[PDB]
């Protein structure tokens, strides 16, 4: 997989180059925000089981057929693997938010997800409103200043949450 | 009195050498019980294999084997008789044997047990009859036994999907539970509780997926939330 | 790619987990030494033109038979220099990927990965590229923990064609 | 002993074969020492 | 309305279209905004990055935009270069 | 489903056999079973909503905070109670899909399965479950081997609850 | 699989539904003849193997191209694998025969079986006639009156014959 | 072996489970079949001095060149005739095992298990052995159920030497 | 156990490699991380019972009924309740086993891997165990970066047990 | 296998106690000899070819009858197999240092080792004396000052050179 210090590398040899001095200013950009990318990425795992069973509570309230007999998270071993799939997505989610892009979340969980869903008949736009719920229960979580020195952290939750919303035009 | 009949090769990833001394962070994990592990690195080379053989869907209580776990734990039985345990377990036949036919539960067991897909479409045509004459425990045992496997992971490993990625890429082949899930499109229509097979993206009269424009006041947000120290 | 970004993501998804702080504090220890690894590879990248032709001078002194014997493979013609001079800036190259991604990711992707069937091939002694590299270990310049990084990637990069 | 590594084992009559068929080829490496006389102008 | 809270990326909006349109200091997809180009080693038309040195296929991988999901992803099945050359004249003869 | 027709067919399945006289004789078994146990099936479907309504009042005597502490996982609301007496209407139902087909099949499909997963997540109790089984157990007035077939169904669900 | 009794029980969880008086008393319907059934597959049984090498060997009598140089039922290997498939499709019929419904016979063994047909070479018309043969072969042993006590089994004897019939049009 | 009983424990042992009503329903219909059964095997043990030697010259009446042509595969001696009456005497005694334990189960292991090996190597052929199976089914003169699971079992025995 | 150096060596070992520059970067990110961790355990060991007794209180509070229903899973005898107390203990303890270490590896090997069948056996409930790890999360009265290592492996107790 | 700060858990835990002060206390001692311990083990992975090689050579020099023709180490497969067991165990001596104990060098590389070479015919004393060769060719490594601060080491020096004995003591 790639991080984002990874990806300008793959970059600048495919056209055989070194990095020029405007380039190491920008990982070094990359370099300061670390501290803040940490604690986003341990708000989102210290509070996961809350984000996932919160926004599927929500998620059957306001589409109660899902549950219903002859619904696709009806009969309980659905209702496990559809707490599941939203616990892996969160799981990848949160690796894309250290490694500062999407490739680990490209190929290895939504590489083929889309048509995965179409041979079990699973509804594919209603796992796009359950990612979409998961999305401002961190973003609203991200926000949060509990545990956290003063400063600045609101360039990387635009970031998380734009990880959470390719994830949710792929499924679709 | 009945060989398997002859199918062709097929140019694939892993019959032909990586030149890869030194391998990176694609290098899938090899789980073995010829490191002696312990009992907290035990437990990891159990759940490895339940993912290999199940989905990860497939790892509820319900499901784990707690016997034959403990025939490993006390070196009864090897790593292959573990992978062996697991295909004729009783969960395994319930919700995946059920509900495929013969050909597509060859090419299940080939990419789960030989950590390969399958090479044509003749391969799952030549298998799938060793199923409907000898049963699932002939299957298993004439599939552990071949060279591939013996090779590859021997008695002390467990199977992996092997060689997935290309060393310089960072897009590879498909995993081998996303590619095949429990059931596909026939077992699909009526047979596993489904309706209508589709469904369009879900309207509302409060947008939800606004994308923001060039003067909007939140893409020079950064720094509002505190101002910089300093004289 | 051996970051220590990448190789924290890989064990905590070889047991199906989230990010705990076995993970974070990988993480975090590669921004502390980000900081000198990345002087080294500025400095490196500056003085690049300066340590490649530098560097192919003292191959050609301690081996002159390169320059003299007749075939493809030596440095004997202007194509057989102009190809010398190139390798030594893909090896000097690698070891400044390896300084902006800390580990050596780069290094085993484009370059160790079938080193020894190349150099079989085409008989290119290892022997020159380690006294290359023995050059720009010795004449880089720096000091501190800045040449620590980098030293740290010449010896790597010893370590696999000896 | 014929190279540090590799060695006969041979019968001490059988020994005498080996040692005096290689001298019958030390008397054909003394005749094409004559070839070096001829370099220049050989079959004209 | 305009993304103006950090709590709304999680609520409301999803993610800029377009880079133009990143936040103040990185790209489209969240990471840092790094120039893309460093200083070329070995210039030499020979053994070098010419013009028409052939693209790396770990460019778009390494992109993301090679996975269908992302938005770097285009599809050429539609494309000019999935036309017919009319000027080539197997293709005029048999359409006519 | 596990039932003793599909588990004698499964049987001579697994080895490629024909059903010799081993897998009639289960069929058999099944057959003279059968008559005392589809009276039970049909005798609790017809007293199904004195058998559900009256077992979560029966869970409400013996935990009496699930209909005062606030929060979604307990009958405290309008809400919590109406799921409340859909979940008897669950385990009850399908007490009586084992009967009908012999053995514990339906209820390991349906409901077991992934049930201590669910149990966990949505914080609910499996002790307020068994309670509203021995009301079911008690309360069914059915005797003989009718009783015997159904209270070896609802033993089955608390065996597994517990 | 299913049975007759699981199917019944699959149909109404897909509903919510309890089972109906009616559904209960044809339940039991197919109890009270239940030792009619369990003596037809008990002739099938004991004579499959005369059912099997009388139907093939009068297949290539009427048939003689599929054992002629060329066809393909010329060979040791593909003459014996002619007859074996005969003996997995008369399998499959008795499984259907003593669960009550065709679902162990479509699942395990007719689904995707005209494409495999297909793709070997095989004819699939002439596996029809084949198990057309094995139809009324083992319907004349079924109505045979032999260690049984005389009554109807006409209905049963009749839904036999509809499991091969199945069978025969699911494979060409 | 191959008993319901051991059929069913072994069922409930490779699912790890206790056993459930699926299995004692198993366990019954051997239980009903058992009187039905339990008289046949008593009926053709002490009829098998007649079952036998009138079985082994309802093969020599159908194959008169078993006794007239030489070699040790015909029974043209009276070592091959002795053993020749022999083998009928095992395919009696297994049918009676099978009786008493209800299934196919002893003659599986101790007869049918490499058999064709056997004939195939010395010489012996099954339609001999098919010839005595049909005249003990023709005359062990029993009737009703007695009669229909002791048929059960010797066409058991020729449905596996063809 | 899964400590950030057992992990860096596994994936050294796994790659067939010396301890490159990515894995001692990542034992120097333990290293960074272990001054604010090793103060966490510290002041959790001195204050140890005054935040058992106060967590096994808090949970009496919030669950009342476990004081008061008879039996043998509840503190309402003063045997049940020198078991709970013992129970916040444990769960103190390798806390504190977590923070010297670094990563959650003392408590998936002495203490989650098994609790599922503890708690169902013994009818224990997980959500008196959350509301103890809550009160801990909320008095252990750390701050700064010292509370943010506390907090991180309270919160993977949690989320085991939700 | 276990890290110096887990060996003091996994004996805590079977007592019930909590750790002391003192034992605390001599935890963080252990994290300021941190970097110092790093520079150990980077001063020998750094020259990692030419400990092995040096010391083989100088091991086939005393010892000329293991690479004479009928030796343990005559054969070049025979070769490379010695040259990969010193690899080996000098790269599981470097896993025992930044670790702090013995226990990832005692289970996965030394448990079956002197049972192995008995199996073999390998020389077990000869392998003793190439182990304590690249001893004193890397503890004179970690002596060395180059591009390193002036400070004290020599503790750690002690307890480099005891994993060497633990591995020579171990395969005679
Ligand atoms: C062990 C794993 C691990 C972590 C979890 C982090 C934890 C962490 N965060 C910060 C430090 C910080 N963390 C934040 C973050 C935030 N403050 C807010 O108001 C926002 C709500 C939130 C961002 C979303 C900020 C703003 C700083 C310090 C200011 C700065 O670095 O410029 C520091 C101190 C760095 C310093 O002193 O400069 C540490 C150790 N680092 C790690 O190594
Ligand atoms: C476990 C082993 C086992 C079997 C193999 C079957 C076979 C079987 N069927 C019947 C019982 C019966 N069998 C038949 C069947 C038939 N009558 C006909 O005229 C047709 C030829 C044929 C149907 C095709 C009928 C009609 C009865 C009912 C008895 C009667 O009507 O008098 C009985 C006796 C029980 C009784 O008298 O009711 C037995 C042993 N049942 C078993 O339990
Ligand atoms: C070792 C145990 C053992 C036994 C207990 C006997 C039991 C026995 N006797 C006969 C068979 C017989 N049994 C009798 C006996 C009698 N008939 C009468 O009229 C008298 C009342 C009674 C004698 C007191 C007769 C007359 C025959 C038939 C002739 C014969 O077979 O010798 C048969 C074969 C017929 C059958 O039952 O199917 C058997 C098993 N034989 C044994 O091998
Ligand atoms: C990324 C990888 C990485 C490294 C390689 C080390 C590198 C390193 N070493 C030291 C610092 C040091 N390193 C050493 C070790 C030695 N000095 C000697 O003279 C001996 C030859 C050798 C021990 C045998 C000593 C002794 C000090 C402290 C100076 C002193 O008191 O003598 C420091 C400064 C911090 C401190 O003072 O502790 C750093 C960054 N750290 C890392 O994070
Ligand atoms: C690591 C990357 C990865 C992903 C993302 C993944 C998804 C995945 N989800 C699956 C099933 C499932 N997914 C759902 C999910 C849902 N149903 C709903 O109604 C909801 C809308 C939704 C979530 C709440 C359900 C119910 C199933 C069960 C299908 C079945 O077996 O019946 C399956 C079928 C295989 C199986 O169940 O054994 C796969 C492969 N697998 C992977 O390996
Ligand atoms: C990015 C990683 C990478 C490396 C390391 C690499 C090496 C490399 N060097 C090569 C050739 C060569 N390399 C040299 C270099 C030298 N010969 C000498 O005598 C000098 C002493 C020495 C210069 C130091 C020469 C003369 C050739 C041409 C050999 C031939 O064409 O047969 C070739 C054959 C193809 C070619 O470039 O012409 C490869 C693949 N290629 C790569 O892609
Ligand atoms: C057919 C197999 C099957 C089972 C067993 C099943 C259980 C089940 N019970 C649930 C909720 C619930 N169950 C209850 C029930 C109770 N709480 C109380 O206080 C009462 C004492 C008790 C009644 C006995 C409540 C209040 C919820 C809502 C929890 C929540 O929304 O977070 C939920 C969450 C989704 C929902 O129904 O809203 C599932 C999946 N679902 C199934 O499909
Ligand atoms: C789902 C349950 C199931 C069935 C029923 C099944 C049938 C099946 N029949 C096959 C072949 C075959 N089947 C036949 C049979 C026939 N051809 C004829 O001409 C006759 C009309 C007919 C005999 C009545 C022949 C000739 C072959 C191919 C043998 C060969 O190509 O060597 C094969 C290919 C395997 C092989 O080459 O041996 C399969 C998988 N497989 C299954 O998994
Ligand atoms: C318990 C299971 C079991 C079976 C089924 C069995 C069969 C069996 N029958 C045999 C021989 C024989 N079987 C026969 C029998 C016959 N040939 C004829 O001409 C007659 C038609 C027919 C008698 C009805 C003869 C003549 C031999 C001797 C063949 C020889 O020794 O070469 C032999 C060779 C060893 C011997 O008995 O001398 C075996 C193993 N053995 C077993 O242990
Ligand atoms: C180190 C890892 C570890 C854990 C987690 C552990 C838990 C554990 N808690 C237990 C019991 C118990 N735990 C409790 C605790 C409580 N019940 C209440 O009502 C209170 C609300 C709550 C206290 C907070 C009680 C009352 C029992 C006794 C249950 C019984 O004896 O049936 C038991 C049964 C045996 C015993 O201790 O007597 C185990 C094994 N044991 C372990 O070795
Ligand atoms: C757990 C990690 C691990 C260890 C520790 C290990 C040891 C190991 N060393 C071996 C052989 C060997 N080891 C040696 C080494 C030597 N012989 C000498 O005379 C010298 C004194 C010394 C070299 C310095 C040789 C020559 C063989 C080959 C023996 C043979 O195949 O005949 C073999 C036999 C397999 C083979 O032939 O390669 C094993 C299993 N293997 C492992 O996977």
């Amino acid at each position: 997989m790639l991080d984002a210090f990874a990806k300008v590398v793959a970059q600048a040899d495919a056209r055989g180059e070194f990095l020029s001095n405007t380039q190491i200013d920008a990982l070094s950009k990359m370099v300061k925000e670390g501290n803040q990318r940490l604690d986003i990425v341990n708000k989102v795992t210290s509070n996961a089981s809350a984000i996932v069973t919160n926004s599927a509570r929500a998620l059957f309230a306001e589409q109660p057929q899902l549950i219903q007999p002859g619904g696709n998270a009806y009969t309980s071993r659905r209702m496990a693997a559809c707490l599941r799939d939203m616990e892996i997505v969160l799981r990848y989610v949160s690796y894309a938010m250290i490694a500062g892009d999407s490739s680990v979340l490209d190929d290895r969980c939504l590489n083929g997800l889309r048509e995965t869903y179409q041979a079990l008949g699973t509804p594919g736009s209603s796992v796009a409103v359950a990612i979409q719920k998961m999305k401002d229960a961190s973003v609203a979580l991200a926000n949060d200043t509990t545990g956290t020195p003063i400063g600045d952290c609101s360039s990387l939750v635009a970031e998380l949450a734009g990880y959470f919303d390719r994830a949710a035009v792929s499924v679709v | 009195s009945i060989p398997i009949l002859k199918y062709s090769l097929s140019t694939q990833n892993q019959r032909v050498e990586s030149f890869e001394v030194n391998p990176g962070d694609e290098q899938y994990r090899i789980y073995s019980t010829d490191s002696l592990p312990s009992s907290s690195e035990v437990d990891q080379i159990i759940w490895a294999a339940y993912r290999q053989i199940f989905s990860e869907h497939q790892i509820l209580k319900s499901t784990k084997q707690p016997f034959l776990e403990s025939q490993l734990r006390f070196n009864q039985i090897s790593i292959k008789d573990f992978i062996k345990g697991l295909v004729l377990s009783a969960p395994f036949r319930d919700l995946n044997y059920n509900v495929n036919n013969n050909y597509r539960f060859v090419e299940i067991c080939v990419q789960r047990v030989l950590g390969r897909d399958i090479y044509n479409e003749r391969e799952k045509i030549a298998w799938s009859i060793i199923i409907a004459t000898q049963g699932l425990e002939g299957f298993i045992d004439t599939l552990l036994n071949t060279q591939e496997y013996l090779s590859n992971f021997g008695d002390s490993i467990v199977p992996f999907q092997r060689r997935r990625i290309i060393p310089q890429r960072s897009k590879g082949e498909m995993p081998f539970n996303l590619k095949t899930p429990r059931y596909g499109i026939e077992f699909r229509s009526k047979l596993a509780a489904t309706q209508f097979s589709w469904a369009s993206p879900i309207r509302r009269f409060r947008p939800q997926e606004q994308q923001p424009k060039a003067g909007d006041p939140a893409l020079f947000l950064n720094m509002v939330q505190e101002m910089g120290p300093g004289l | 790619m051996k970051t220590p970004i990448t190789e924290a993501i890989a064990t905590a998804d070889n047991q199906g987990r989230f990010l705990s702080n076995t993970e974070l504090q990988a993480v975090n220890g590669r921004y502390q030494r980000a900081t000198a690894s990345l002087t080294a590879a500025k400095a490196l990248t500056g003085s690049a033109q300066r340590l490649i032709t530098g560097a192919a001078q003292a191959v050609y002194n301690k081996f002159p038979y390169t320059t003299q014997m007749p075939g493809p493979a030596y440095a004997s013609s202007a194509i057989g220099k102009a190809k010398c001079a190139r390798d030594i800036g893909y090896y000097l190259r690698m070891v400044t990927y390896c300084l902006v991604v800390g580990g050596t990711g780069p290094m085993d992707e484009y370059l160790v990965a079938g080193l020894e069937e190349i150099n079989r091939s085409f008989d290119l002694s290892p022997s020159w590229y380690i006294e290359a590299l023995q050059y720009i270990k010795n004449s880089h310049g720096l000091s501190g923990q800045v040449a620590n990084e980098a030293n740290a990637y010449i010896d790597y990069a010893i370590n696999t064609l000896s | 002993e014929i190279v540090p590594g590799s060695y006969m084992y041979l019968s001490p009559a059988e020994a005498a074969e080996y040692r005096a068929q290689q001298a019958a080829v030390s008397q054909v490496s003394a005749a094409f020492s004559a070839d070096v006389q001829s370099k220049m102008a050989q079959v004209s | 309305d305009k993304a103006r809270s950090r709590s709304d990326w999680g609520n409301r909006n999803v993610l800029p279209a377009s880079e133009g349109d990143a936040v103040l200091g990185r790209t489209a997809k969240g990471a840092v905004a790094v120039p893309e180009f460093g200083i070329p080693q070995l210039d030499d038309p020979v053994l070098g990055f010419g013009p028409d040195s052939m693209v790396d296929p770990r460019i778009a991988e390494a992109d993301g935009a090679v996975w269908r999901w992302d938005a770097g992803f285009v599809d050429e099945s539609m494309t000019l270069a999935s036309c017919a050359d009319i000027s080539d004249e197997a293709v005029a003869d048999e359409a006519f």
